[PDB]
């Protein structure tokens, strides 16, 4: 999940 | 459908809020916690401190303020990942240590969830509100449901032990455990409204009143079988066994009550603070003018019975209020104006017995200058004074085949008078559970679900006879239930083939239940009959007997390093220290036949049924004289047990949450101290040495899939796709075993790979 | 912004070791086709080299991730060869082939873990394609017998998902209405608004015909349309792909034919490789907006 930007 | 419908009252008040989309995805992140105590003195008192650091044999953690510690791995308390947060067994929990254990009843009585089982027990906790989860449209729901196929529920454990009696054709014992406070009595009821609910045939006939006079036993048997301890205001000093009973057919046919082990020695003595039996000071505090006039009666303080301790009343309880439940409660039971006015007469009799004072005559000889309590005691219970006297101070026994007054002296008398009181008590507590019987039990039975409630393990300051027999009675149910756990144990492993083998869970209680009751060799109540033949033996030669035969030598038995005359016994639910002291006095349970044959002559109806009717009175001898106290105690024990071992039996354990009648309050040293001393712990220590979470491996892998290379969530293979997750994850093969349909885990592997997920989800 | 397509190709990276679940769905393409319809040709003109395996039949086996990454420099890299970089293609598409036989046993059937490789190149824009295996009947090679069902299954798999765009690839020399790419991605993409069709071959169509008409986006409309494109292989000295005479050749043909020089700017590879960078960029940022979140929940 982390390597999406929120 | 309400089981599936979230917006149902069982969703509402019976399930985890979860629902669906709401507790599964609420974040999560890698950070793990740690339970513990931040005071040491207080073992049972914990806060959650966050891991920091991590060693080879230690974790290292920050209280909650901000301070440091460290704990050996081999002692921390790891708390369980969020999934793991409202589970409805604590055998799913993979970290199973007390707080966590404590944890997760948190959550779910902070949901009002009041249920939760414990492998076999179904735990209970008061939330000390109404909860409307015992309605009609709650009955229907689990009208027949597997323990597996609903929520947890009193209900629950009720229609299993209701489908079993039919199906197998076998009695039932339901034991529940629990304080006053900590809503036993409630239990008890709805598990009686639930099966005649089940079980009513009330069409034609409606359902009569025998549910309405099972619960009116209730108060009579409690005020003249409950009292005050300095641990609880209401405490049970007996056993009872309520059989709820069903013809061949499997409706509900009557109802039977059956007491044990009776605390009679506290009608004659109680300790600082503490009350003799509800009744005497109910009868006092609400009889009418003109009864206390018939009786002679006056306040609490003028009984030598009741003003020994200090202590006559109870914050918050009405005597006389209290005297106004029971005596509506035997009308409705069956008892006569007249039957109740000789009950009271008994009563009123025995305190004005504890008010004879026997005096040193011309020589040793004790005679009765005041004849006041004498001729009180008489005139209620209808005997002839001079003969009572007599009996008392001059009981005849046979020397060769002349008959010989036994002048006795003080002492003797004293003594004596005590153990008539005692007989009387007892034999009345006796006829009146008889009395009772006729009422609940006009039909004969086919079969029964029998619900059992004793006096629960008991620590005091100073213990004494009395508690070690409680605790025992405690230590020998507990067995019972470890070899039941054993035996459906056994069976859960075969079934899945797992690679795993155990011996009967019951052995581990064999050591402490010998040191008690064991013959060869001898144990504790075995020496203390040895000890009580022979005048050379006093309460210091037999502790030195007790050291000297186990001392170093039983591993549950210990010699304090600072006290003389105590001794440790260390039980399921802990080590008790029992003090020595009269011991050998209370082992003897003599009671003189001139003051049977003198009451046997009684004008009270009742009176003389309590010495003419063979089965309340006598019982035997030994082909000796009389039967030691520890002897009786022992047989009637043998006899509980026995009754037991012909049923197939199910647990329920209720618990107090504070002890200030306040709801959502839960406390973990008031609770955790109950799960000991009820067997909850024990239960959670022997699941922690096999495989306590169990999980189907198509559940496994849609999980974990992604913890491995190339597993598909669905795998068509669940098994062979579980074996690539676990070889992948590198995981010790000794921390699970693959089954048939599941894989089994050790205690705190499945959280371990619960945590690998949550980190491999935050990195993606 | 020339930011989206690498993000995905990171999230594609890192789900190249996570098996089949249904619900996770990144913004991605799927290439589509009939074994006759000539998708490798597609795909190595984007390269402008040879590299992808030969033979008859099937020549992806494996889904195929290229993430092509315009470049000064020229050169590629296997997420499974960690740090090697290939210069040589004909070696990159000897371990296409070795890597494929690791995994699948028989030396003909599929497997659906993906071979995931990068191309840095002057020759293409930022683009990623997920090749699939082709679609045949005869299953000509040697196991198994369901071939067929297994690939369309596979096929199934990938395009059955909202946020996956199908490149559908068709030979102009053939009926179009029977074409296996476009009716799968009609069974999925009934609407025909996630679909782009590409129709090869426009040079071997009989004497005296034309299609113009898909071309033109009557025939068969697609919301994303058509585009068409033609092989014209030129081979230079060595004998090896030379890529712009290859181009120039396929400039000729559409801007001589009578019935496509009205359209020959939106044909051709440099156009096409200008829409999938284009369509794939607006896609992902259609949909990067609740991915975060959405993946949470179906990990």
């Amino acid at each position: 999940t982390r390597l999406v930007p929120r | 459908n309400p089981i599936h419908d979230r917006t149902s009252d069982y969703h509402k008040y019976l399930k985890v809020k979860q629902g669906d989309s709401d507790l599964f995805k609420l974040t999560v992140s890698d950070k793990r916690y740690i339970w513990y105590n931040p005071d040491p003195k207080e073992r049972d008192s914990y806060e959650c401190g966050e891991i920091v650091s991590e060693t080879s044999d230690s974790f290292t953690f920050k209280t909650v303020d901000g301070q440091d510690r460290q704990v050996k791995k081999d002692d921390a308390n790891q708390r369980n990942p969020i999934k793991f947060d409202g589970v409805e067994d604590m055998s799913e929990l993979s970290y199973l240590n007390e707080p966590a254990v404590f944890h997760n009843l948190r959550v779910r009585y902070n949901q009002d969830l009041i249920y939760t089982y414990s492998g076999l027990f179904l735990v209970a906790v008061n939330p000390f509100k109404r909860i409307p989860i015992y309605t009609q449209e709650m009955v229907d729901i689990f009208k027949g449901r597997r323990r597996n196929e609903v929520a947890p529920h009193i209900f629950a454990i009720s229609d299993v032990a209701y489908r079993s009696m039919l199906d197998d054709r076998q009695n039932q014992s339901l034991l529940i455990t629990g304080e006053s406070g900590a809503g036993k009595t409630e239990n008890t009821k709805k598990v009686i409204q639930y099966l005649a609910s089940v079980a009513g045939r009330n069409q034609a006939n409606g359902s009569g009143v025998l549910e309405q006079q099972i619960l009116q036993a209730n108060p009579i048997l409690e005020a003249f079988g409950n009292a005050k301890t300095t641990r609880n205001n209401n405490s049970s000093r007996f056993g009872k066994f309520i059989e709820i009973q069903f013809n061949s057919a499997g409706f509900i046919s009557g109802a039977s009550i059956q007491s044990y082990l009776l605390e009679k020695s506290r009608v004659v003595f109680q300790s600082e603070t503490e009350r003799n039996y509800h009744i005497f000071y109910q009868l006092l505090a609400g009889a009418t003018a003109e009864e206390k006039k018939a009786l002679h009666l006056a306040g609490p303080e003028s009984f030598n019975y009741l003003n020994q301790s200090g202590c006559v009343d109870i914050k918050g309880v009405s005597d006389s209020e209290e005297f106004k439940i029971t005596r509506q409660a035997m009308d409705i039971v069956g008892f006569s104006q007249e039957e109740q006015m000789s009950i009271f007469k008994i009563i009123a009799g025995i305190l004005h017995l504890g008010n004879i004072k026997f005096e040193k005559g011309a020589g040793e000889g004790a005679v009765l200058k005041d004849k006041t309590a004498l001729n009180a005691a008489s005139t209620v219970f209808g005997v002839n004074p001079s003969v009572l006297e007599k009996a008392l101070m001059e009981p005849r026994i046979l020397a060769g085949r002349d008959l010989v007054a036994q002048h006795l002296n003080v002492e003797k008398s004293s003594s004596s008078r005590d153990a008539l009181v005692k007989a009387l008590y007892g034999r009345l507590f006796l006829w009146l559970v008889k009395k009772i019987n006729n009422v609940l039990c006009q039909e004969r039975k086919a079969y029964f679900i029998g619900v059992l409630d004793i006096s629960g393990f008991e620590i005091f300051k100073v213990n004494s006879f009395e508690q070690l027999c409680i605790n025992y009675t405690n230590e020998k149910l507990q067995q019972f239930f470890n070899h039941h756990m054993f035996k459906l144990e056994q069976e859960e492993y075969l079934k899945e083939k797992i690679n795993w083998t155990f011996i009967d869970f019951g052995l581990d209680s064999q050591a402490t239940i010998d040191l008690i009751d064991g013959r060869q060799p001898p144990g504790i109540l075995a020496l203390l009959d040895e000890q009580s033949v022979f005048p050379n033996a006093t309460d210091n030669t037999l502790i030195t007997k007790l050291h000297s035969h186990f001392s170093k030598k039983n591993a549950k038995y210990e010699e304090p390093r600072f006290s003389k005359t105590e001794f440790g016994v260390t039980h399921y639910a802990g080590q008790v220290m029992y003090e020595i002291q009269d011991w050998l006095e209370k082992n003897k349970d003599p009671l003189q036949q001139d003051l049977e044959l003198c009451f046997k002559d009684s004008s009270d109806n009742v009176v003389t049924k309590l010495f003419n009717d063979p089965n309340i009175a006598s019982r035997a001898k030994k082909g000796a004289n009389f039967i030691t106290v520890a002897a009786q105690y022992k047989e009637q024990l043998a006899s509980l047990m026995a009754t037991l071992e012909t049923t197939n039996p199910h647990f329920v354990r209720c618990i107090i949450p504070n002890n200030k009648q306040l709801p959502a309050k839960l406390e973990d040293k008031v609770v955790l101290d109950q799960l000991r001393c009820n067997g909850v712990l024990e239960g959670i220590r022997i699941t922690r040495k096999g495989f306590p979470n169990r999980i189907i491996y198509a559940d496994f892998v849609k999980r974990y899939y992604l913890l491995a290379p190339n597993v598909p969530r669905d795998a068509e293979d669940s098994q062979k796709a579980t074996d690539a997750v676990l070889k992948h994850l590198n995981i010790d093969p000794e921390q699970y075993r693959f089954g048939i349909t599941k894989i089994f885990f050790r205690a705190g592997q499945l959280a371990r790979i619960e945590e690998a997920r949550e980190q491999r989800i935050s990195e993606i | 912004m020339e930011d989206l397509i690498p993000l995905v190709n990171r999230l594609q990276d890192a789900f190249s070791a996570i098996g089949q679940n249904a619900d996770l769905d990144l913004p991605q393409i799927a290439v589509v086709g009939g074994q006759s319809a000539g998708k490798s040709s597609v795909l190595e003109n984007f390269v402008g080299r040879d590299f992808l395996p030969r033979g008859s039949g099937i020549v992806t086996r494996r889904p195929l991730v290229l993430q092509l990454v315009n470049s000064t420099t020229e050169y590629a890299e296997f997420l499974h060869c960690k740090g090697k970089k290939f210069t040589d293609f004909e070696e990159v598409r000897l371990e296409i082939e070795a890597e494929t036989d690791r995994v699948t046993g028989t030396n003909k059937g599929i497997s659906p873990v993906p071979i995931n490789l990068r191309v840095y190149s002057p020759h293409v824009l930022n683009l990623t394609l997920v090749d699939l295996p082709g679609m045949t009947k005869v299953p000509v090679g040697d196991q198994p017998p369901d071939i067929e069902f297994q690939i369309r299954d596979m096929l199934m798999q990938f395009v059955t998902k909202e946020n996956c765009l199908i490149l559908a690839v068709s030979p102009a020399n053939s009926d179009l209405a029977n074409s296996d790419a476009l009716k799968i991605a009609k069974e999925v993409d009934p609407q025909g608004q996630r679909t782009i069709g590409v129709i090869t071959k426009l040079d071997l169509m009989d004497e005296g015909t034309d299609a113009r008409d898909v071309l033109e986006n009557k025939l068969l409309p697609l919301r994303r349309g058509y585009i068409g494109v033609v092989n014209r292989s030129q081979k230079d000295i060595d004998g090896k792909k030379d890529i712009t005479a290859a181009l120039a050749a396929e400039r000729k043909f559409f801007l001589s034919h009578p019935s496509y020089r009205h359209l020959a700017d939106r044909m051709g590879t440099p156009y096409l490789q200008k829409v999938l960078n284009q369509q794939l960029t607006n896609h992902i940022r259609d949909t990067l907006p609740g991915l975060r979140n959405k993946l949470q929940s179906q990990l």
